[PDB]
């Protein structure tokens, strides 16, 4: 879904950022929900309610569950990121998906 | 954090409705009198000759 493959281009730079700091392979790349809430923030819209928002981002983490790109939150409200969102996101899927969109926007003009 | 809170757009409305009936008194004794005495301080704090 649409809205699952945003948060699976946020949680794929993230996984960009730690894999090219720590190298490829080196221990485990982890997030904490706090940096993804103002993330979706720009884009899905702000209710006005921590709770609600929470429960949306918790929502679209156990939907992306279904799909083994994360784990759930641990006790810290940490969630790793596996790494076959590597290959779930890359170059030519990307292209493609870059394309679709921009038939999209050019439908809704 | 689990607990409520009026946003300014609920401030700003709360102080109206409350304003129209029985607002507090501003034109009094001591409104003017404490103008005065900050038209005073001000007014001595600005120029900086000593």
């Amino acid at each position: 879904n649409l809205e699952q493959s945003l948060l699976v281009a946020i949680l794929r730079q993230h996984f960009v950022a730690w894999e090219q700091e720590s190298g490829t392979g080196a221990s485990q790349a982890q997030i904490a929900i706090d940096d993804l809430l103002p993330q979706l923030q720009i884009y899905l819209g702000d209710p006005g309610s921590e709770s609600k928002e929470r429960t949306r981002l918790l929502t679209l983490l156990d939907q992306l569950k279904g799909h083994g790109l994360v784990t759930s939150p641990d006790a810290h409200e940490r969630i790793v990121i596996r790494p076959i969102i590597a290959h779930l996101a890359d170059p030519i899927n990307l292209q493609a998906l870059l394309a679709w969109l921009r038939e999209q926007i050019a439908q809704q003009t | 954090d689990g607990r409520i809170f009026a946003t300014d757009a609920l401030e700003v409305a709360i102080t109206f409705v409350e304003s129209l009936d029985n607002r507090f008194m501003t034109s009094t004794a001591s409104r003017l009198s404490t103008v005065q005495r900050e038209i005073e301080n001000l007014e001595t704090r600005l120029n900086p000759n000593p």
